[PDB]
């Protein structure tokens, strides 16, 4: 029941393929208005390491190469880092909708 | 005067489900013939047995001309 | 490798020099290869163009 | 009611760089002026399309002077035949498409251009139709039409022309059965088109070219995108 | 003219199955043909349009 | 969008030499059809399992319509 | 400085053709722009010179194209040129179609929008282009697709009596078709550089979908070259087309002169509209199937607006990549139903596919991206 669900979380996750390229759950991200602006609200050191990881996976994508086997970023160590910044934009937006109703 | 069609087309047709469907053929004709004009055509077996027999000849024509 | 060095000593140090190579280079790869392409068109079938049965008949 | 299909025949233009036979061409021609120009028409070729290909100059010119024309006016202005050098197409058996359908048993016959670029398959199909008739098994056969299974109905209104009164051809091959049925195939071939031989020359040169040149660019293209294809990053945080 | 497997008339186009006298049995046809103005005239003639 | 203005990056720095020093095709047969063998196998599963059941239909399709085709009674 | 940054013409051919900023992860799949433009200048050019060697006359029309093929020195060449390259326009067509929806490049409205506007385009010039050359197929085929225009409830009669120019197709029909032929693909041409500029205002799309601002790539001397690489490989493939095979496209029911009394039983249109064509047939209805088209090609119009994932690729949704290809099964089943005549088990099956068609686009792509969605915490 429990770990069966998470059976299909980490085999869900081992078969999108981002984690080979040494990418995190928030470096595949759709921009809207909203995303830009979280992305806009982010501390410096984690944007640093977020373009640094995206021009890795654009070189990696480029000559079209897999990362060899021990760099590939797991699941249960990435940081989930974005979600409370997307989830305040969210809510503001909503908040702007559900207050001028 | 004898074309060297006649002479492949009777050799390659010897002995072979050509022959087998030959005879399905005549099995059918005597149905035919031993009833009073049913729609049976007695044409499908035609069909398949002169396309094995130009199929087998389509491979052994043209070398003789 | 020092066949090279004199060719791009001569034929690729300036631009106009390698404009004359190409166009020299086309017209007489152009002849050749046509004379190269009919010599393989006629050997490949060796019986059957009308050119050889019309100078027998 | 059924499709039999034609069989595969070895060809000798089947290779993909093969050419016709321009022999076979000739006696096809002779296949197609003595017996079945009655019938049949193909006018889209003209006398002079034959100056180079299975014949010389002046051969065409007789086989041309032999046949009238029936050009326009003269000075006073009725019409006249003509004997016609070059310019003159094959020259229309029946002269209206319903004048030919009254003239045999109805079912006018289709001109001989593109039957063999236009009958769903190859000369295979015009071979294996005049070479395939046989007995009919129990089937209607109303009072002309004769029994073929290559064609879709098995009902055709042309009668076996191609054996009837062999045609003695001009150089002495032997008119067999299977011989002048792949003359006149050979023909329609040629007659379907004009370009073969000559589009198979481009072809050869096309892949000789495609050969020689398509590696070059693609190493040039390689080469500059050689850069990108090395660039190798690094990270500098204080 | 006499196509199909119910013996009449059959469009190739759709697949539309007509009978002896031309009315749709199977295929998107949902109308019939059209009979035409036509006048006998006893030379067993008729004049139509 | 010119270019100039795209984004803003610090700590970075990118190392690349010069095309005529390095060669064309890097070591082209050993690194290209491993690579390529990798790439035929992480896509594989995910693009055949609908053609071949196409193929099968094509096939039944064919021969069904054949069989449908002939129907040979007896009398 | 300099003259590419000044003046007034060299702006625009800077700003679209060296200077732009181009991302750098792209696959072969992006050449397909390139091989259309170029597609579409030979197809012009082409036909160009076809139309100096035509005369629209029904009497007269069938022979003309004829004294092409036969009497004009490689006309020809030129001929099956056009013909080939139209077959490889669409395949060039389909292909950038595909690139399009897979990799989420539908997530820019305006471009998607003066792209299905090109696509219906295309496919007018394409059927008009068909009819010209009057033969047997050419005919028929006029005849059933207008009456498919006239399939429309009190207003198509009158259009279809009129886009026939009287009450049968006419001489007036075959020149209307051959002026339209001349005159649309040069608005194909015109639209073709407003979707160009669209692109260029939002921006290329990767195939990751991670955004590439931060590392752009100029356009020359790398794409240049790269696409002039993917021309010749067109060009390889379609002078392989027009010099060994021109048997592998073209029906040979067309040869036949138009005789408006045959209607022969082989009836098929040519092989890029059959994926359509089946969707006709498949219905037993006819304002159904008609509206049945003309909604597909709307569906690839409302595509955004359905678009609920959170990542922009399918790269990264590999059940939504299983029914990408299990939809392009489904399209090349269309494909092989529009070759086949009309009976029982292909009628069974076109029904399912067109169904199949309508709920894989319309229905289980969002629900694969509403459970991915759910499924990673999002
Ligand atoms: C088609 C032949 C099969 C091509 C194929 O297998 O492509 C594999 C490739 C995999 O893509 P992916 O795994 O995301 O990328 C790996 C990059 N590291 O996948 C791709 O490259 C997919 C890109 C092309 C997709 C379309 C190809 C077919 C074109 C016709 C599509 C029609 C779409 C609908 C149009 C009418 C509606
Ligand atoms: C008059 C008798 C002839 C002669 C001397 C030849 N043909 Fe044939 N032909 C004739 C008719 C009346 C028809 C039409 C039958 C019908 O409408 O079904 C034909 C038909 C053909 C075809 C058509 C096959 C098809 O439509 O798929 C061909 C290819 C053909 N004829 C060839 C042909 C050749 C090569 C002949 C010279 C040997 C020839 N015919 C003689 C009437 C006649
Ligand atoms: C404005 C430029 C164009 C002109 C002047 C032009 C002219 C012609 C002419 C005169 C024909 C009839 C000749 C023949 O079919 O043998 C023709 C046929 C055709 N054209 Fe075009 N054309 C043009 C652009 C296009 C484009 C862009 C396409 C689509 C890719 C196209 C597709 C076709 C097709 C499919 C045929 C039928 C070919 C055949 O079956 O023989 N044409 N065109
Ligand atoms: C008339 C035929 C067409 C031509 C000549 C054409 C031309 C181009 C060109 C030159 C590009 C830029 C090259 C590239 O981005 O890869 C492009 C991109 C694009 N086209 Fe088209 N196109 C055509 C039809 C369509 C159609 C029918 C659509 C679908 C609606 C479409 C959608 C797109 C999209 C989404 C892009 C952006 C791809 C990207 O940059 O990531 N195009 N097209």
């Amino acid at each position: 029941s429990s770990k069966w669900l998470e059976g299909i979380r980490k085999w869900y996750y081992n078969a999108a393929g981002f984690n080979k390229l040494g990418l995190m759950r928030d470096d595949t991200i759709h921009e809207n208005d909203d995303v830009k602006e979280a992305i806009r609200r982010l501390p410096e050191n984690l944007y640093n390491d977020r373009v640094f990881r995206i021009k890795r996976a654009l070189d990696l994508s480029m000559r079209q190469q897999i990362l060899p086997k021990e760099q590939w970023t797991k699941y249960e160590e990435d940081k989930f880092y974005l979600e409370p910044y997307l989830k305040e934009v969210i809510r503001e937006r909503k908040e702007r909708e559900e207050w001028t109703k | 005067l004898v074309d060297p069609l006649t002479t492949v087309r009777e050799q390659c047709e010897q002995l072979e489900k050509c022959v087998k469907a030959r005879e399905r053929l005549e099995l059918c004709d005597e149905r035919v013939s031993s009833r009073s004009q049913t729609e049976e055509d007695c044409t499908e077996e035609l069909f398949d047995f002169l396309h094995a027999r130009d199929h087998c000849v389509a491979h052994k024509l043209f070398n003789s001309l | 490798p020092t066949l090279t060095a004199r060719l791009y000593s001569l034929l690729f140090r300036r631009t106009s020099t390698f404009a004359l190579t190409i166009v020299v280079g086309a017209l007489f790869f152009e002849r050749a290869f046509d004379q190269g392409a009919d010599a393989i068109y006629e050997h490949i079938n060796e019986g059957k163009l009308w050119k050889h049965i019309k100078h027998k008949y | 009611d059924l499709e039999l299909h034609p069989p595969s025949y070895p060809w000798s233009h089947r290779g993909l760089l093969s050419s016709l036979d321009h022999t076979s061409i000739r006696r096809g021609f002779q296949v197609y002026k003595q017996v079945c120009s009655s019938c049949h028409s193909m006018d889209y070729v003209a006398y002079r399309h034959l100056v180079g290909v299975c014949y010389t100059e002046d051969e065409a010119k007789a086989l041309a002077e032999e046949v009238e024309v029936q050009d326009g006016p003269n000075e006073d202005g009725e019409m006249f035949m003509r004997p016609g050098k070059l310019s003159d197409y094959f020259p229309k058996p029946y002269p209206n498409p319903e004048a030919a359908r009254a003239a045999n048993n109805g079912a006018l016959p289709p001109d001989l251009s593109y039957i063999v670029r236009a009958r769903h398959g190859g000369e295979d199909y015009v071979f294996s139709l005049l070479t395939g008739y046989c007995e009919p098994p129990r089937v209607s056969l109303r009072e002309g039409l004769y029994f073929n299974p290559y064609f879709p109905g098995q009902a055709i209104g042309m009668a076996p022309p191609i054996y009837n009164e062999v045609l003695e051809f001009d150089d002495g091959t032997p008119a067999t059965m299977s011989q002048v049925a792949k003359d006149v195939c050979t023909f329609l071939r040629w007659a379907a088109e004009p370009e073969h031989d000559h589009r198979k020359r481009m072809g050869l040169k096309m892949l000789l070219m495609m050969g020689l040149l398509l590696p070059l660019v693609y190493a040039m293209k390689r080469h500059k995108w050689s850069v990108l294809k090395s660039r190798k990053l690094a990270y500098r945080p204080p | 003219a006499n196509a199909g497997d119910f013996g009449g008339y059959y469009c190739p186009c759709h697949g539309s199955h007509y009978d002896a006298s031309g009315r749709i049995r199977k295929g998107p046809a949902p109308l019939n043909l059209e009979v035409p103005s036509y006048e006998f005239t006893s030379d067993d003639m008729v004049i139509v349009g | 969008r010119q270019f100039g203005h795209l984004t803003r990056v610090r700590h970075v720095i990118t190392y690349s030499l010069s095309p005529f020093e390095q060669r064309a095709f890097p070591h082209y047969f050993s690194k290209g059809i491993p690579n390529v063998l990798r790439r035929t196998r992480a896509c594989i599963l995910r693009v055949a399992p609908p053609f071949v059941v196409f193929y099968l239909v094509y096939t039944w399709g064919t021969q069904e319509f054949e069989k449908s085709k002939r129907k040979n009674p007896a009398a | 400085i300099n003259i590419r940054k000044t003046h007034p013409l060299m702006k625009i051919v800077n700003n679209a053709f060296i200077d732009l900023p181009a991302p750098s992860n792209i696959s072969s799949w992006w050449n397909f722009g390139s091989l259309l433009g170029i597609c579409l200048i030979l197809q012009i050019l082409t036909g160009l010179f076809l139309a100096m060697h035509y005369t629209p006359d029904t009497t007269t029309a069938f022979s003309s194209v004829t004294h092409i093929c036969r009497d004009v020195n490689y006309g020809w060449i030129i001929r099956y040129m056009h013909a080939n390259g139209a077959s490889m326009f669409f395949i060039c067509l389909f292909m950038h179609v595909g690139r399009g929806l897979y990799y989420g490049s539908y997530t820019f409205l305006e471009t998607w929008n003066i792209g299905v506007i090109l696509l219906f385009a295309t496919m007018a010039t394409a059927f008009m282009g068909y009819v010209l050359p009057w033969g047997q197929m050419s005919f028929w085929g006029a005849t059933v697709i207008t009456n498919l225009l006239s399939a429309i409830p009190y207003i198509g009669t009158n259009l279809v009596e009129w886009i026939w120019g009287g009450f049968s197709v006419d001489k007036a029909t075959l020149t209307r078709f051959f002026a339209f032929h001349f005159i649309f693909p040069f608005i194909i041409a015109a639209l073709a550089m407003v979707h160009l500029l669209f692109l260029h205002e939002t921006g290329s799309n990767n195939p990751t979908g991670i955004p590439s601002d931060t590392d752009k790539i100029p356009f020359h001397p790398y794409y240049t070259i790269k696409d002039i690489l993917g021309a010749i490989l067109l060009i390889l493939i379609l002078m392989l087309l027009v010099l060994f095979t021109p048997d592998l496209l073209g029906d040979p029911d067309n040869y036949t002169p138009a005789n408006p009394l045959n209607t022969p039983p082989h009836i098929k249109p040519e092989w890029y509209f059959l994926f359509a064509y089946a969707i006709l047939r498949s219905i037993p209805n006819k304002l159904g199937g008609v509206l049945a088209l003309v909604l597909s090609i709307l569906v690839l119009v409302i595509m955004p607006l359905l678009h609920t994932s959170k990542q922009r690729s399918m790269m990264f949704r590999p059940i939504s990549q299983c029914m990408f290809w299990i939809l392009v099964a489904d399209l090349l089943t269309l494909t092989w139903i529009g070759g086949q005549p009309v009976e029982h088990p292909y009628i069974i099956i076109g029904q399912l596919a067109s169904i199949m068609y309508f709920l894989i686009i319309l229905v289980m792509m969002p629900v694969a991206s509403i459970i991915e969605n759910n499924l990673l915490k999002w």
